[PDB]
RNA sequence: AAAUAUGUAAGAAGUCCUUGUUACUUAAUUGAACGUGGACAUUUGAAUGAAGAGCUUUUAGUGGGCCAUUUUUGGUAAGCA
RNA sequence: ACGGACCAAGGAGUCUAACGUCUAUGCGAGUGUUUGGGUGUAAAACCCAUACGCGUAAUGAAAGUGAACGUAGGUUGGGGCCUCGCAAGAGGUGCACAAUCGACCGAUCCUGAUGUCUUCGGAUGGAUUUGAGUAAGAGCAUAGCUGUUGGGACCCGAAAGA
RNA sequence: AUAUUGGCGAGAGACCGAUAGCGAACAAGUACAGUGAUGGAAAGAUGAAAAGAACUUUGAAAAGAGAGUGAAAAAGUACGUGAAAUUGUUGAAAGGGAAGGGCAUUUGAUCAGACAUGGUGUUUUGUA
């Protein structure tokens, strides 16, 4: 049972409706898995470069 | 000056506190290496070093082989204790009720577990269970299956899988092989 | 990466691990596979034994492709049935309704017997399949057609 | 939709949302579970005396 | 340009830096290399000893 | 025919008792080997010390040596070999 | 014994293809999206079908053959678990692992059943022989240190050859 | 559908930053060497703007001393910042065929902190 979620306004003021955690934010948080994935993927938007 | 016996400064060797940074894992280390301190029971201590043992000292630990121990006389209803990966197993057609923890569970082996019956149990929901390890059951996986251990003490007279990248005929098959070329082995 | 490279913890010292005597030549032994039947031959016949010289019969222009005949044996060949219909099949052990299974269209050639299907009949087709295989087929109730 | 849950499926072939090898991240609650408490024996002073 | 020879200097400090270690015997020693005629009737008679405490424990 | 060096042993994987196996062996339930079951426990089999014991993978450097007492070879001898 | 009159700046184990051991991660009898397609805030990120690569079967030069007699065996030693016992200990179960004897598949040498296009088929059962095998799978991918090879290959160095 | 260190036109880089990066960021394939084929550099930065020092004085002159511009001439066309080797002046110290160094101390020079604390308390002012 996903406690609830709040949704708010475009005016700032909290709206009648309120939805369920989409069971998604339960996945295991893990900052090494993260820290590693980051630093491969990071690479991937790089140009080559070399001395003629 | 001190005639010394054995080196001195030498570490014990064994790992403790894993390398890996697997938060979870720690939390789970964190858990056991106070039960072990104040428990006394001698399941918490193994349960605490298998922790610490890397991949290849982990193996992965089938369903076949957890319905095997289990038919062991008197130990049908017995809680199993896996310290690793729990593989699914598609040798096997009959599985019975067992309820069995493990680090982590393949998707094929915890849904053949729940569709008999049992349920798959992480390791601190074994702890509040059975915290001094109440009628368990520990299982390790094969460690001489690995494939690099064929490799391992190559030498004549030993027959242990020469390091090759690729097979078949006259990939080391010659002389030295057989005593119709010079000698064999 | 080359931060964590022991050549960053060389530095200041003056062979870089090399040693002072031996030092760190060109080639000391030679370039490759140089001395298999010479000054290497200890190492060659110790961890490559059978290297030096022919064994076989030639083959000219092999083609791999008549040697397709990947193998399955009987712990398996309840995997090519799907998961819905294998619950099915195994409580439904009867003959006149045997699922069939096609095991050259799961890319299978040969049947090999490694043992312990269970006693509901089933009809496969292969290509070939060995002697104990299919023993253990039929006595579960089973046949095998033969199919190119 | 998108990454799925226990009732719905991911839309990506073959995935699941990955599992937790602990059930709860609080340990402390764990180690107060009193059925840890029982079994456990009594502490020291967390000091030990400095003896002799 | 002549040189040493042969000589044993350090060989003892070198074998006995990691020990003469005994050669760890174990229990029910290898049967290889005994005679085979008396193998092949010890086949038979470890089969038949099989057989009877197989069946006298059922 | 020494001295110094050197192999082996000082138990539980032991001792004793009874009978099961075998195509081996015997003139032969005769033997052999492996066993079933039964009995003998820390003075369990000399001294001392054990700092943990056992085991695996991988790889660096090295592969020019020299000196001293004692034994000793060539040489007259050598800071000689 | 060699180099060093002095000072500033530059200056020497890197990168790659293929790999070995170890470690971390993801998945797990499977594994690998990025050849390519769709999509995009456009060399990023996200999504995707078929094959293919490695693994799940090995052994023979090859034709070929192809892994359960049995609780997937027996025995010995085993952490741990279970029972009794205050404990000491006694008994049971004993994964991984270690030793040993067996069992199955391939090769070699034998034995040669039922039969027959009468020369084909090889049943059955053995053998101080042999395999980089089976015996309730562990592998695939990425990354990292170290080590190897081919490359200018740690940096500078010929007398020569075309 | 494929190739393209050339040519033309464009967009970018976890690239280099004047001993780097093309040999060439500059009148660079230039100056220069060789009979010749060929070989082949060094060299970027005042300041916002020259406002680039009118004028006086000493000197033959270059220039110096003043004056002045400038936010700054500790930016003056030898010009941003201006290190080291090496040198001059000033100041301190030691020195009988080296100097330099290690331990400890004398002597000289030079240098930081601790010295309110809370508090008895109002012998008190700006009365708290
Ligand atoms: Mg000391
Ligand atoms: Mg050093
Ligand atoms: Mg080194
Ligand atoms: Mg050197
Ligand atoms: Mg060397
Ligand atoms: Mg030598
Ligand atoms: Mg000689
Ligand atoms: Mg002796
Ligand atoms: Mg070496
Ligand atoms: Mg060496
Ligand atoms: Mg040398
Ligand atoms: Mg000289
Ligand atoms: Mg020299
Ligand atoms: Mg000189
Ligand atoms: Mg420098
Ligand atoms: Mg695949
Ligand atoms: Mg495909
Ligand atoms: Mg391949
Ligand atoms: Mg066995
Ligand atoms: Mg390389
Ligand atoms: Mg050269
Ligand atoms: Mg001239
Ligand atoms: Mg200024
Ligand atoms: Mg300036
Ligand atoms: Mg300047
Ligand atoms: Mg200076
Ligand atoms: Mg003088």
């Amino acid at each position: 049972s996903r406690p609830q979620v709040t949704v708010h306004s475009l005016t700032g003021e909290a709206t009648a409706n309120a939805l369920p955690l989409p069971a998604v934010f339960s996945a295991p948080i893990r900052p090494d898995i993260v820290h590693t994935v980051f630093t491969s993927v990071n690479k991937n938007k790089r140009q080559a470069y070399a001395v003629s | 000056g001190i005639d010394h016996t054995s080196k001195q400064h030498k570490r014990s060797g064994h790992r403790t506190a894993p390398k890996s940074d697997n938060v979870y894992l720690k939390l789970l280390v964190k858990l056991y290496t106070f039960l072990a301190r104040r428990t006394d029971a001698p399941f918490n201590k193994v349960v605490l070093k298998a922790l610490f043992l890397s991949k290849i000292n982990r193996p992965p630990v089938s369903v076949s082989r957890i319905a095997r121990a289990l038919k062991q006389e008197g130990a049908a209803n017995k809680t199993v204790v896996v310290v690793g990966t729990v593989t699914d197993d598609a040798r096997i057609f009959e599985f019975p009720k067992t309820t069995v923890a493990a680090l982590r569970f393949t998707a094929g082996a915890r849904a053949k577990i729940v569709k008999a019956g049992g349920e798959c149990i992480t390791l601190d929901q074994l702890a509040v269970r059975a915290p001094k390890g109440q009628n368990t059951l520990i299982l390790r996986g094969p460690r001489n299956s690995r494939e690099a251990v064929r490799h391992f003490g190559m030498g004549p007279h030993k027959g242990k899988a020469p390091r090759i990248l690729s097979t078949g005929r006259k990939f080391e098959r010659a002389r030295g092989r057989r005593r119709s070329k010079g000698f064999k082995v | 990466p080359s931060r964590f490279t022991k050549t960053r913890k060389h530095r200041g010292h003056v062979s870089a691990g090399k040693g002072r005597i031996g030092k760190h030549r060109k080639h000391p032994g030679g370039r490759g596979m140089a001395g298999g039947q010479h000054h290497h031959r200890i190492n060659m016949d110790k961890y490559h034994p059978g290297y030096f010289g022919k064994v076989g019969m030639r083959y000219f222009h092999k083609q791999q492709a008549h040697f397709w005949k990947p193998v399955l044996n009987l712990d398996k060949l309840w995997t090519l049935i799907p998961e819905d219909k294998r619950d099915q099949y195994l409580k439904s052990a009867s003959k006149e309704t045997a699922p069939v299974i096609d095991t050259l269209a799961a890319g299978y050639g040969k049947i090999l017997g490694k043992g312990r299907i269970p006693n509901v009949p089933v009809i496969v087709k292969a290509r070939f399949v060995s002697k104990l295989a299919e023993e253990k087929i039929r006595a579960a109730g089973g046949v095998v057609e033969l199919i190119a | 939709q998108v990454w799925g849950s226990e009732t719905v499926a991911s839309s990506k072939v073959g995935y699941t949302l990955p599992s937790h090898i602990i059930s709860t991240s609080d340990v402390t609650r764990i180690i107060n579970s009193s059925e840890i408490q029982s079994a456990i024996r009594p502490a020291g002073q967390a000091t030990q005396k400095r003896t002799h | 340009a002549k040189s040493k020879n042969h000589t044993a200097h350090n060989q003892t400090r070198k074998a006995h830096r990691n020990g003469i270690k005994k050669p760890k015997t174990y229990k029910y020693p290898s049967l290889k290399g005994v005679d085979p005629k008396f193998r092949r009737n010890h086949k038979h008679a470890l089969h038949g000893t099989a057989k009877a405490l197989a069946a006298a424990k059922k």
